[PDB]
RNA sequence: GAAAUUGUUGAAAGGGAAGGGCAUUUGAUCAGAC
RNA sequence: GGAAUACUGCCAGCUGGGACUGAGGACUGCGACGUAAGUCAAGGAUGCUGGCAUAAUGGUUAUAUGCCGCCCGUCUUGAAA
RNA sequence: GCCCUGAAAAUGGAUGGCGCUCAAGCGUGUUACCUAUACUCUACCGUCAGGGUUGAUAUGAUGCCCUGACGAGUAGGCAGGCGUGGAGGUCAGUGACGAAGCCUAGACCGUAAGGUCGGGUCGAACGGCCUCUAGUGCAGAUCUUGGUGGUAGUAGCAAAUA
RNA sequence: UUGGCGGAAAGGCCUUGGGUGCUUGCUGGCGAAUUGCAAUGUCAUUUUGCGUGGGGAUAAAUCAUUUGUAUACGACUUAGA
């Protein structure tokens, strides 16, 4: 894996572009705030920004909020990975592992 | 080495010009005859 | 003048020939899958022939559609031709290979009256 | 029978299309095109002819004339992409162009019956053009060598790189 | 851009020139090479001689007449170094090599035409100062090339006719180089300067 | 004048390929005078025509044309990928194409 | 009155095999819509 | 003591060029601009024009070119062997 | 540290080859770029899953439609089909004005097994559909029977006196 | 047309006189249209065939026969109006 700390900008683009809901065990694009109202209305979540607000600030209903989001399907980075070999730790010159803030740069290329 | 040119005599004997024929007996013998025209003229074709 | 239809797409038009059908005369070209343990065609190596599979299934909205835009329907005689009376814009008639040269003029003269397209209106014409 | 019958039949009524949402909006010419500009034509009979842009028509076409007396290009319309626009400009003030329009160029496409086996100009068209160019030719006279410029064809010679040159 | 580009091999490394010529042929560009006898190869002479004897060992044991043909003339020595950078066994590669002609010295008409050099293949610009290199002509006559002197004599005769040709060329142009000078500082001349010419 | 050329020369270099597999739907074209992707950036979307000859007339000429257009930059020396309506026949590796100057952006 | 296998005529290709796959040029040929 | 600039980051900042796709077929929903009427880039492409109307596009077939392709069946851990 | 010696094997020969010397080598760093059936978005096919739909006229509720995901495969299992000989029913089916068969780098449909058509050939029986039934589908078994090749106008047709 | 130079694969290079065309060195007049808003819009060289009217010269090879400096057969070497 390659994980990091996402910023507000990174979360916002992921949901707006790649935001998909797991409703009735089916993957349904959000594309509208009513869909979130139908499912996530139980916890006081109404719009797409309410859902994001639960991600940026780990709110009391993070799990229900997070699980409602489908696993995102990202693309390969637009500018390449930036390294010759992926499967070395980010400290060691590769890509996998914890990179503190550079997941924002990476994910946007993937996004 | 590449052969530049050849200059033959004015008259060739018969025995040498049998070397140019496989069937010598039936032939007008027709060899160098137009080439003999280079002779009979002082400076026409040979010395050049 | 058939109904509108999307552009006809085939996804594969070259006929699937059995493997090695060109190598031997006993192995006819009718497709048969290779079941061998060491078959290259079966394992799908690079540079080998391609095997039929459902991904080649035609578009449903244009499946069975001849280039004219009409589906073909073999007819035997006038009674069978009439079955296409109200449906000239989706189906075409075809005269069977065993319909006699004298009978054929009967259906054509009728189909022209009903305006039904006949795919092979030249068989057994003497001129 | 040959085949029995298809048990069900499909409908033969053509379905109406959904209401589209594609509205037409006025076209935006690039800033390089301004009436009065000298153009170089890239296609057609008059490809490579330096020529004068007079007006922007309705159907995204550029009303263009030689002027005809200079090089022999009449009042034509050409595509905004098949031209090369330059920095040279000739004044178009006092020139009437509003008379021409789309219907002015009507071809009346010949019938299929009319077939050209083996083998003219409207009078009013010619007198139209001579009206315009007389107001433009004098304008050319002020700038030296412009008259010869518009009678001279354009070309590309060796060593000439379009991506690097300036027009 | 020229329909035929003529190259003077003198002072060029055998390989780097060969690669550049190899790409050009495959791209539809015609190459003619002259003076192949003065091509350079990196390394000592005795170092490069040994490599050639190693190449002379390899021959088809059961019949030598079919085995790897070892060509001695420098034009063929360079040619081998280039055929291996072309797919010569394919019908494209045959077309690639037919666009190529390799020569000793500068024979006729190629003598009276401009010759160019490939700056990325030049000995002076590539090799480090103080290294050691060879001259292909010295090597080819060291393994059985019989025409070193015939080329050397003919080339000196070539340069003689060229030396006077330059002389007429330089003397004639100098007079031309003066007439334009007196045509300068003129109304046309000064204004073209504002146009950069 | 003796010059009547209204296009830019070019060479059909090869197909798009891996070390072993070529992709005949995309071609490689070299435009003389172009050396960087920035130089080639200008020619994107320009029309291309490969003009060949036959021994038999089709519509009054012995000359035929294969059209196509520049898709995007290739490499670092400003080679460009071009896809044609009908693929170039691969015996034209090294043949000359014509990169016309329309649709002009200028 | 089939196939193997063969004769003649017609067309095509052939630098130590032949055949095959993806794409197109070339020649031949051909369908449908108008 | 006072600024600039580099670097990193952000914009629900503006804008040009290029490519591939046009699936769906009366309306229904969510939005915007508008006082309104109504319009729209808002639950999937339409508008204008030319040439051709025939082997021209295309199918098939032979051959040519570029690249790839060992002879199938079988037992076997392993078969082009 | 690199380089050199130590460093000898048999057909000619292998950093993949050419070839490379401030490298086209060795060590290290920064970018640009190339391309797998992988990843993303889209179209089409099928499978599975979740659903909508009695409403009349008009057919199919095993129907039509909406939503999402997914697709490798030997041995092996299940399912939907294609095809052959024969049987019950039906099309008041085809046919001497040419059934069936056979040939056809001529045409169309189906992913496929296959189906249809045109021309040629010939001469008397045959087909679609719902079901029933089986001596029902061949490339192989040193398979069985019959036929035929290359080898090949080749080996050879030479003891006993002529 | 006059004269030279070039043999590495010369087949090219220079020069003399005259005749001839154009000349955008400079200033003018006359036609362009309709290919309808682009369709490479056909201008090069490579070979051959078929008639023009203009010159120019009028052979060999192989089989068959023959020798043996040759020879399995072809091949080879000789001879034959």
């Amino acid at each position: 894996v390659a994980y990091g700390y996402p910023s507000y900008s990174t979360i916002r683009q992921l949901v707006y572009k790649r935001g998909f809901g797991k409703i009735n065990k089916q993957r349904v694009p959000l594309s509208d705030n009513a869909i979130i109202e139908a499912n996530l209305g139980k916890y006081g979540i109404l719009s797409i920004d309410d859902l994001i607000h639960e991600i940026i600030t780990v709110g009391p209903h993070f799990k229900q909020a997070n699980n409602f989001l489908w696993p995102f399907k990202l693309s390969n980075p637009s500018g390449g990975w930036g390294v010759p070999r992926k499967f070395k730790h980010f400290i060691q010159g590769g890509s996998f592992g914890n990179r503190e803030e550079f997941i924002n740069k990476l994910v946007k290329s993937m996004n | 080495l590449r052969s530049l040119t050849t200059v033959w005599a004015e008259h060739l004997s018969d025995e040498v010009k049998r070397r140019f024929y496989k069937n010598w007996y039936k032939s007008k013998k027709k060899a160098f005859t137009k080439y003999s025209a280079k002779y009979a003229q002082d400076g026409a074709g040979i010395e050049r | 003048a058939s109904l509108p239809h999307p552009k006809i797409v085939k996804k594969h038009t070259k006929k699937f020939k059995r493997h090695h059908s060109d190598r031997y005369h006993r192995v006819a070209e009718n497709w048969r899958k290779q079941k061998g343990i060491d078959s290259v065609v079966r394992r799908r190596f690079r540079g080998n022939i391609s095997q039929p599979k459902i991904g080649y299934g035609s578009n449903k909205k244009t499946k069975f559609l001849s280039p004219s835009g009409h589906k073909t329907f073999l007819v035997a005689n006038v009674k069978d031709l009439e079955t296409l009376t109200m449906h000239t814009k989706t189906y075409a008639a075809e005269i069977a290979h065993n319909i006699s040269a004298k009978n054929r003029v009967v259906i054509l003269a009728r189909a022209k009256a009903l305006g039904i397209k006949v795919t092979n209106p030249k068989g057994r014409l003497a001129l | 029978t040959a085949q029995q019958a298809p048990k069900w039949y499909p409908s033969e009524d053509v379905a109406a299309p959904k209401k589209t949402r594609k509205a037409v909006r006025p076209q935006k010419l690039r800033a390089s095109l301004v009436p009065g500009t000298v153009l170089i034509l890239l296609a057609g009979r008059f490809r490579g002819k330096r020529v004068v842009y007079l007006k922007h028509l309705e159907d995204n076409t550029l009303l263009v004339t030689g002027p005809f007396k200079v090089n022999g290009v009449p009042l034509r319309r050409v595509n905004a992409r098949y031209v090369i626009a330059t920095s040279t400009k000739v004044s178009v003030e006092g020139v009437n162009v509003e008379k021409f329009n789309v219907e002015y160029f009507a071809k009346e496409k010949l019938t299929k019956k009319e077939k050209k086996e083996a083998n003219e100009i409207k009078t009013e068209r010619v007198e139209d053009q001579k009206v315009v160019d007389k107001a433009l030719i004098a304008e050319i006279k002020k700038t030296p060598l412009l008259k010869q410029y518009l009678s001279a064809s354009f070309s590309l010679k060796n060593g000439d790189k379009p991506h690097m040159l300036k027009f | 851009v020229e329909p035929v580009v003529v190259i003077d091999g003198k002072g060029h490394l055998v390989g780097r020139l060969a690669s550049v010529v190899a790409k050009q042929l495959l791209n539809g560009q015609k190459i003619v090479v002259v003076r192949a006898e003065e091509l350079n190869i990196s390394g000592e002479f005795f170092r490069n001689k040994l490599k050639y004897h190693d190449f002379l060992r390899k021959a088809t044991a059961f019949n030598k007449t079919r085995g790897p043909f070892h060509f001695r003339a420098p034009s063929r020595i360079f040619y081998k170094a280039l055929r291996g950078m072309v797919s010569h066994k394919t019908a494209r590669g045959k077309a690639a090599l037919e666009r190529l002609k390799v020569f000793e010295g500068i024979p006729p008409p190629y003598d009276k035409k401009k010759r160019v050099v490939v700056p990325q293949a030049l000995r002076v610009l590539r090799l480090k100062p103080g290294r050691k290199y060879t001259t292909l002509g010295k090597l080819s006559t060291s393994v059985g090339w019989k025409y070193e002197d015939v080329v050397a004599k003919l080339e000196a005769k070539r340069k003689v006719s060229s030396a006077e040709y330059y002389a007429k060329k330089r003397a004639f142009t100098k007079k031309v180089a003066s007439a334009n000078a007196t045509a300068a500082e003129s109304d046309v001349a000064k204004q073209l300067a504002a146009l950069g010419y | 004048a003796e010059s009547h050329r209204l296009y830019v020369k070019g060479k059909h270099l090869s197909y798009q390929r891996s070390k072993r597999v070529n992709n005949p739907n995309v071609s490689l074209i070299k435009i003389e005078g172009v050396a960087t992707p920035q130089d080639a950036q200008f020619y994107l979307g320009k029309r291309i025509a490969y003009v060949y000859r036959a021994s038999k007339e089709v519509r009054g000429s012995k000359i035929r044309v294969m059209w196509g257009k520049v898709t995007r930059t290739h490499g670092n020396s400003g080679v460009v990928r071009a896809t044609f309506r009908n693929n170039l026949p691969a015996k034209t590796f090294g043949a000359s194409v014509r990169i016309f100057l329309y649709p002009s952006n200028i």
